[PDB]
């Protein structure tokens, strides 16, 4: 049960899903780390018997599918349909940390973790190319990026009636502050309503929750955890998170 | 026995097209040249030429507005355009990304292995890489040029150049060697024997000095009501969509061919953009056709089947009615 | 005014007092057909069978964490149809109005009370309308597999319409929240029963993207991309075996890295690594199995001056005259 | 076989697409030795209000004149002749129906420019196009006073003889000159499928003196504000607007109903439209989107000025149901 670090450098996603209902860009972080249970899914189909625990994004270029206009606004470019819902696309130039536990760590599964990406998509999002897959021992072997942290203390200490004007709120204070999407919240109570991807799991009616993060340097973070999100699952109240 | 089709039965996209990224170069220097092509601007004005009666055309003919246009042209001293595009391909076997139904699962695992046996994804190899070979992945900037020079690189092998111009967008050749190689490389890691392979494609075409490059025009959905060109990183590019939509134009099998003689890309009820008229309404069709393959078990023609398992390679939502 | 509209939203050939005796039994005629709800699975994909949807009122209101549409602003409940023609109630809801009927104003009961009395069961209707229930979920829904302990849970993702109109209001009123990037993608045929989206067809919303200097501009794709000289070394007769050995060649080889270098300075950081897979392949471009003794490699176009670590680049120096060399790129880029 | 309607999609291409005319300083006994670059330069100009007003409010007209920044173009005290350089690609005008939704309309078209092939094969209009070429109506008002001015027209590695472009008259067209018959021959060519491109790279010498001054073409200004002669810049140098080139190079219609009383070409439009002169030319009748409703979805001969005229506008494009 050795954990260890595995640094996917350069990962460049082409047309991931930017719309999330109330927040247009940085994908819902729930993609994010399903990447990693997919990675952990198909590598459990193959012989290698890894368990993702966590997983820290670190976004080192973007570009929104889009035209600046003449004010400053965006506006987010769509497919044309073979009626046109709601949709946006984002490019990111992104690095993962995945922090894996299991049987062992070495470079040929850093090698089977290389075969198997190349098959998976982030957030509906196909992959370019990549730079490297390295096992990490510190902070230093992390390139510069920007990692996603979750600052909740900033929207829970902040001024306002509703956690919505806190956010509007937290918004005009601080700049850095980015509004991200987390995880479901439960709408109904969980059994087998006909009609579902997969018959035998249980099914659950869930409306996206949201919170704020933030944006903390490569050589400025303090530690590797402070970084990583994990899944925990409350009743009725699945969501990723920092702790 | 099965009863109907599934619930919620998703297939992905077998060729998956990355973004062109469009690059400005010399012919007799085209392997070291490679200067940033832009997207300028510039300010044209309304004609004002649709149809509208006779009685109210001084009104609007008197009163024009600019409307700022993007538009991409090459410069004075480059007189190629480089299109340079990426290609991932996935075994569709795998490609079945959601399925409800074992029963059905097992049908059609049962029905690829079937196709799989008898000619193994050739035919689809030939027609999809052939598509690379006319390029069509260069829409209406290739209506005039002079060596259209396709290289096709896999994993770090550069497969011979191919002379696009000598190639009929109609007719699709089956007897090339560089051609047979790709297209067993794509059958191979369709079939399931391989499990990816990348394909990076880079097009030189002659349009000539300073004229202009045509890439793809980016959905504004917003009023401006001004050309919008795609900005892939600074430079221009095609939509990838286009560029798989231009890879896909394979079916000449569609009912009634005899007649109209070129290709249309595959959809589900047979439905090009030129031709407004669907061409595989009814007894033609995919919904109707793995109903007559799965649901009837029932040999189909093998034109059927090539184009059943044309879409099947697209990938999209193949599900019941509800 | 309220009667006005009233008045103004049935003008027929017929009686404007007849007007209002068909548009109050339209009103207690249409509230049984229409349902109420706080999220539309049709926002999602218009093409979603069956009217699927939820009411998050339920939901308590918390301050501890994070944001659901229960703890939000969320103050006008979203009216839903199925049909258009059976449906007309919106004009009681918005002529705001939901407020009057949220607050036990009596003003619309004499407004009412005018038009055709009957306001408190109809007050009832829009306040015991049937609540919008899930009882399917449909391929067009978003259905997501999510872990609970070692077992995937299948998640039918409902959107938030209510959300939405919450923080469009809000948004424009913010004014400067930074976040504002407005999504203009829906025409006016939205068969979608929601009123709220019938309100604001453009829903305005959130910017969340990186801050802004991380966006890839044509600088940052130049940065990434890596030049090679065009000197075809193949052939270049003074050239044998692929090493520099004629010195009158000499001056080209400067002048081609100085050209594909002047103002093509690199940082270190985002330089081309010098992997030892490409002097190994250069080795075994012809012969010699390990680099010649003497002879020793040098980039045509440096490295720092936007170089690549290919095979087409790179070039055999001797070492005096590589001190020539590395002499002129010291002095000419600055280093 | 009947055919009802024109179709919902009915999109033709350019086949005449010109570059953008980019523009060069240079003297005239040196030309061919000389290329120096023309750059847009910025000058105050103070607001002379001109406009109509009544006498309410022109003392403060007067009071208050806001200065702008305006773009204009000098050459310099040295050179004394303009060189654009632009090039235009011709292509097939069958291989340019961007979009035809009816397939009978297709077959329909593709018969009746077969059949204008047959009877004049593009030669009356490329002539005419080439006419266009030769006496420089590229320079839309900096052509207004020159001694020399003198288009060269080099086709595919081939300096044509150079033409003199004041001899040849904005009113009248020549079928005479052999340079220009055959170069009209090679587009005529074009034109057909007999070639499926024509690169032509053309580059005038207008002696308008020394340090004059030149008339780029014009851009619209940012909406917020900042009202001023903005001009185009290509490449770091002035340059004119394929519009402009292609509105210059369109100017062949003389077969108009109003002509014995006229006397003067407009450019080709849906409804004969010259947006400096006012009144349609050809409303009505004349028009396009009654002419091949005549022509295509009913069969009658069309006599040979409205032929020229009905494929003369499928060079230009943009049509619809």
């Amino acid at each position: 049960m050795m954990k260890g670090y595995i640094l996917l450098e350069k990962v460049n996603i082409e047309n991931a899903n930017a719309f999330n209902n109330i927040i247009v860009g940085i994908p819902a972080i729930t993609s994010f780390l399903g990447f990693a249970r997919a990675l952990e899914r198909k590598l459990n189909a193959k012989e290698i018997a890894i368990r993702i625990n966590g997983v820290g994004l670190e976004f080192h270029e973007y570009e929104l599918k889009g035209y600046k206009n003449k004010r400053g606004q965006y506006v987010t470019s769509c497919p044309l349909p073979g009626h046109i819902m709601n949709q946006a696309y984002i490019d990111l130039n992104m690095s993962f940390l995945l922090e894996v536990e299991g049987p062992h760590v070495d470079m040929s599964t850093c090698k089977s973790i290389k075969s198997t990406m190349e098959t998976l998509r982030i957030a509906g999002g196909i992959i370019r190319n990549y730079k490297k897959i390295r096992l990490i021992d510190t902070l230093a072997d992390i390139p510069y990026g920007y990692f996603l942290t979750l600052r909740q203390d900033n929207l829970n200490d902040a001024a306002g009636d509703d956690m919505l004007d806190k956010m509007i709120h937290a918004l005009q204070q601080e700049d850095t502050l980015v509004p991200i999407a987390v995880g479901f919240k439960a709408l109904s109570e969980v059994g087998h309503v006909e009609g579902q991807r997969d018959p035998e799991k249980d099914h659950c009616f869930v409306e996206s929750i949201f919170s704020l993060g933030g944006f903390e340097c490569s050589k400025i973070l303090e530690d590797i955890n402070s970084c990583l999100w994990r899944y925990k699952t409350e009743e009725g109240l699945y969501l990723c998170t920092i702790i | 026995t099965l009863k109907s089709r599934p619930e919620n039965l998703s297939f992905a996209r077998c060729l998956n097209t990355t973004e062109a990224k469009f690059w400005q170069t010399d012919f007799l220097k085209r392997h070291t040249f490679k200067l940033p092509l832009l997207i300028t601007d510039k300010a044209v004005l309304a004609s004002k030429g649709h149809e509208m009666p006779p009685d109210k055309l001084e009104k609007e003919i008197m009163d024009p507005n600019p409307q700022k246009s993007q538009s991409c042209t090459l410069s004075t001293e480059c007189d190629t355009l480089r299109i340079d595009f990426g290609i991932k391909v996935l075994p569709v076997k795998e490609s079945m990304y959601s399925c409800s139904d074992y029963n059905y699962r097992t049908a059609i695992y049962q029905k690829i292995d079937e196709y799989i046996a008898e000619d193994g994804f050739l035919t689809l190899a030939k027609r999809y890489v052939n598509n690379i070979a006319n390029a069509r992945f260069l829409w209406r900037n290739r209506k005039g040029a002079e060596i259209i020079e396709t290289i096709v690189t896999i994993e770090d092998k550069e497969y011979p150049s191919f002379n696009s111009k000598s190639f009929n967008l109609d007719t699709f050749v089956e007897d090339n060697a560089t051609i047979n190689e790709i297209a067993q490389q794509i059958a191979d890691t369709f079939a399931g024997k391989r499990e990816y392979l990348n394909i990076y494609v880079t097009c030189f075409v002659k349009i000539g000095c300073a004229m202009e490059v045509y890439p793809s025009q980016e959905m504004t959905f917003d009023d401006d009501k001004g050309k919008k060109l795609f900005k892939f990183e600074g430079s221009a590019g095609m939509h990838s969509q286009k560029i798989n939509n231009a890879l896909r134009t394979i079916d000449t099998w569609y009912p009634d061919y005899t007649t109209y003689e070129f290709p249309i890309p595959v959809e589900n009820y047979g439905a090009a953009r030129s031709i407004g008229i669907p061409f595989r309404p009814d007894t033609k069709s995919f919904y109707k056709l793995i109903d007559r393959m799965i649901l009837k078990n029932e040999d189909l023609p093998i034109e059927d089947k090539h184009y059943v398992m044309a879409i099947l390679i697209r990938g999209g939502m193949f599900s019941k009615k509800q | 005014m309220l009667r006005n509209k009233i008045l103004a939203a049935i003008s027929q050939k017929i009686p404007e007092e007849q007007k209002i005796n068909k548009y109050i039994e339209g009103l207690f005629q249409s509230i049984d057909k229409n349902h109420l709800a706080t999220h539309v699975a049709k926002f999602t994909e218009t093409n979603s069978p069956g009217n699927i949807g939820a009411y998050d009122i339920l939901s308590s209101d918390m301050n501890c964490g994070y944001l659901d549409t229960a703890n939000a602003g969320w103050k006008e409940p979203d009216i839903v149809t199925n049909d258009a023609k059976y449906k007309r109630p919106q004009g009681f809801v918005a002529m705001t109005v939901m407020e009057h009927l949220q607050e036990d104003s009596a003003e619309l009961r004499h407004e009412m009370e005018e038009l055709t009395d009957k306001y408190d069961e109809i007050r009832d209707g829009i306040l015991n309308m049937p609540s919008m229930q899930p009882y399917r979920t449909n391929q067009f829904i978003k259905q997501v597999f999510f872990p609970v302990g070692g077992s995937y849970h299948l998640l039918s993702i409902l959107p938030s319409t209510v959300l939405n109109y919450e923080v469009s209001d809000r948004l424009y009123r913010s004014k400067i929240p930074k976040i504002r990037l407005r999504l203009l993608s829906s025409n006016a045929a939205s068969t979608t029963g929601s009123r709220l989206v019938s309100k604001n067809k453009w829903p305005l919303v959130f910017q969340a993207l990186p801050p802004k200097f991380l966006e890839k501009n044509l600088a940052k794709a130049l940065d990434k991309e890596y030049l090679l000289p065009d000197i075809n070394i193949d052939e270049l007769e003074g050239v044998d075996n692929g090493c520099l050995i004629d010195e009158a060649l000499l001056p080209l080889i400067i002048d081609e890295g100085k050209r594909k270098g002047e103002g093509n300075y690199r940082p270190r950081h985002l330089r081309d690594e010098r992997k030892e897979e490409t002097v190994q392949a250069f080795l075994d471009k012809y012969g010699y199995c390990n680099i010649p003794v003497g002879y020793e490699v040098h980039h045509i176009v440096p490295l720092s001056q936007g170089g690549a670590d290919s095979i087409k680049n790179m070039i055999m120096l001797s070492i005096e005259h590589h001190e020539r060399v590395t002499e002129a790129h010291a002095s000419y880029f600055k280093w």
